[PDB]
């Protein structure tokens, strides 16, 4: 079945390179092209380049004179470096698999989650974990003082999905992000059920787990 | 190099009347085989983008009928019959007939529902951080409509500016609504010289401003 | 003689706010509309709003709700300010006068130099300043001007005397997040006896004015 | 919201030919008052815009008459006869006919003038930098043309990579160069461990590959 994930190093410094790794699962890319395509923060999509089945590659005018896409067939991998990179490359990348047509595809019917680059001289820094304390009951975790993007949350080890609301996160004037998620809970469940965030990290490898109580 | 443009940028459309999307490209996008290389992209909250209609009007596997490609040349149009909550997000044109492709600027579908009131929920600094140093201070406002609300902190009746910050999230897939966080920052020693901590919230569907509040 | 000039701070924080002035010689607020423009770095030129000569305003639909322009006619000044800075906010800021027409200007005549805004939490540095030290009956000499933040500098040679043959390269920013640029100036290998050559850097921002003698 | 689009979005020219810009507008820009409010602007390196063009094509006191703007409803078009140097930058169109205004995304004016070689020179780090425990290498380029131009740096005979900076200038306005500055930098340490550094530079004007070079 058709999978495709893209590995990054969240963090680049100005002037410096970025190497993400697309790696791909359900289909041979001796068969299939793929593209690159990217999204700054709040901006629309801007298709990068692609590497067609046999190994040829092109690219984005923007960008082609700081791009070089290859990959390695047998261990379904694509690669994408990026030099002398600027402020401007902050982005998520996804790579996306061709579907379709003969040289020229149809479409791209499957995306990687995507991975978000922050172009920045700042250092890496994991948040601190706070709860937002409580017939129906909000609590949450109030997800602070981070850098870069992005960090993720579920409950309960992602048993809890319903009435989940992560939301967007701000820059503050110190140069760190901060976000807030909540669930809404029935309040006959607050003596019997548990309720743990958890917060995941990447850049920092932090992992925080956080009981919220009454 | 061709130029895709799509508008309009934003469009607010009533659960069930019909969207109309542009999509123009600067020269003709029509190939030289024969075929024209237009697709069409939806992009969901917090999704990753999924193909809707290739070569202008035909639709990918799954892609209930509701949704239309049409077009030729340099005009292309995506219709949408009988718009649903789950609709919602970023349309986007993609002209693949000429090097280099290009994807258009992106047209926001705005769901546009019934009145609904925020539930309003404060919570105070949570003690662990407050033996750090810094309060936060959080109201929430869940679920509502329209986008367009007023929140205000009052710290024993004075007025706040300033010192908070406000986080709306993307509208809703399945009910077309919004939440809304403010966070009132405030160091240890400004949070515990004062005793009453209010956010009070104006909206459309309140019939006047609600307020929650605690004391310290 | 119409003049149009920014006054900024240079430096601003995320989430913090932004005031610039511009001050206004050889006309009146009074009988004349001024326009606030923006220029992000490498990008297009992006209409911000614009306050018409009785004082009422039209906004960008981008920014209107982080956006307020005001102005004073008798001290010939007008204000933008903008809440909740963003990162995209980094920018040039032009002011410029409006010219012709009724009820809608025919056109911008005269624009002010452009103040740069830089949206960023870290804090202002000055530059330190070496000579780079002297082709056929040719002469090139410079200034390296290393490890300053935000943007820009300004860079002469001989307080202005001295304008032919001169390249102040655009900056590019270092790994470490300071900027770096140089000025070069091609002279004549006859005078570098006789002639002393002063690259004069100033780098507002920070408050500092360095003046590096060249020699040989 | 009306949306202008400029093409090409980067325009080589020769010089004494003429130059077509295309501006659309995703509606009519003419008024209800009958005028239409379109203008032409050109933002030259280093300078603020000025206005060319307005109300389609007439042309703003002291521009030449080898400017001329034409067209109707959504479609215009600025050409330029015989272009010279001095009219190299960015041109914008900029719809006032209707609420709220808009620029087009820009269009770049490049010279194409015959083939010019680049004067090389190389400076060693200053004593003064030495001392503050870096070095920075600068090597320089002087007026050629084309832009595409190759510099390696060589440190007693190896190839360098990933510890240099390129800055290149805007094209010239008096004669359609440009002028680079590759910059090597290097703790003192790692300066002081060789002897003799290099740039070689490959260049469309040089006969064979030109290298400048200095022993530390
Ligand atoms: N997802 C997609 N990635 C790409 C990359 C390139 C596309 N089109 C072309 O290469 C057109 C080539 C025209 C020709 O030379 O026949 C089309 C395309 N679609
Ligand atoms: N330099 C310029 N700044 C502006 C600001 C606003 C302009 N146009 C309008 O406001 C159009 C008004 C349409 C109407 O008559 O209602 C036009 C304009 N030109």
């Amino acid at each position: 079945d058709v999978q495709l994930l893209e590995s990054g190093p969240g963090l680049v410094a100005p002037s410096q390179s970025l190497s993400i790794t697309c790696t791909v699962s359900g289909f041979s890319l001796t068969n299939y092209g793929v593209d690159w395509v990217r999204q700054p923060p709040g901006k629309g999509l801007e298709w990068v380049g692609v590497i067609w089945s046999g190994g040829s590659t092109n690219y984005n005018s923007a960008l082609m004179s700081r791009l070089s896409i290859s990959k390695d067939n047998s261990k379904s991998q694509v690669f994408l470096k990026m030099n002398s990179l600027q402020t401007d490359d902050t982005a998520v990348y996804y790579c996306a698999k061709h579907w379709g047509g003969y040289y020229i595809p149809y479409g791209m019917d499957h995306w990687g989650q995507g991975t978000t680059v922050t172009v920045s001289s700042a250092s890496t820094k994991g948040p601190s974990v706070f709860p937002l304390a409580p017939g129906t009951a909000a609590l949450g975790c109030l997800v602070k003082d981070y850098f870069p993007e992005p960090v993720t949350v579920s409950w309960n080890s992602g048993a809890l999905t319903s009435g989940v609301h992560t939301f967007p996160a701000v820059l503050q004037s110190s140069g760190l992000y901060s976000l807030s998620s909540v669930v809404t809970v029935p309040s006959s469940s607050l003596g019997t059920q548990t309720y743990i965030c958890n917060v995941n990290h990447k850049p920092s490898n932090t992992k925080v787990d956080k009981k919220v109580e009454p | 190099e061709l130029v895709m443009t799509q508008t309009p940028l934003s469009l607010p459309v009533s659960l069930g009347d019909q969207a109309s999307i542009s999509c123009r490209s600067s020269q003709s996008i029509v190939h030289s085989n024969g075929n024209t290389y237009l697709a069409w992209y939806l992009q969901k909250p917090g999704q990753s983008p999924k193909l809707l209609i290739y070569k202008v009007s035909n639709r990918f596997s799954g892609v209930p009928d509701r949704f239309s490609g049409s077009g030729s040349g340099t005009d292309f149009t995506l219709k949408i019959n009988r718009v649903e909550a789950e609709d919602l997000g970023v349309y986007y044109c993609f002209q693949g007939s000429h090097l280099p492709p290009t994807f258009g600027g992106g047209t926001k579908l705005e769901i546009k529902r019934t009145v609904a009131a925020p539930s309003v929920f404060i919570f105070p600094p949570s003690d662990e951080q407050l033996k750090s140093g810094t309060a936060s201070v959080v109201c929430l406002l869940n679920n509502f409509y329209p986008r367009e609300a007023k929140v205000q902190w009052k710290v024993d009746n004075a007025l706040q500016s300033g010192n908070s910050q406000e986080s709306v999230t993307e509208q809703d897939s399945k009910d077309s609504t919004y939440s809304l966080s403010s966070t009132l920052t405030l160091s240890k020693a400004d949070y515990e010289k004062h005793k009453v901590y209010a956010c009070e919230v104006t909206h459309q569907g309140l019939s006047s401003p609600v307020t929650k509040s605690f004391n310290r």
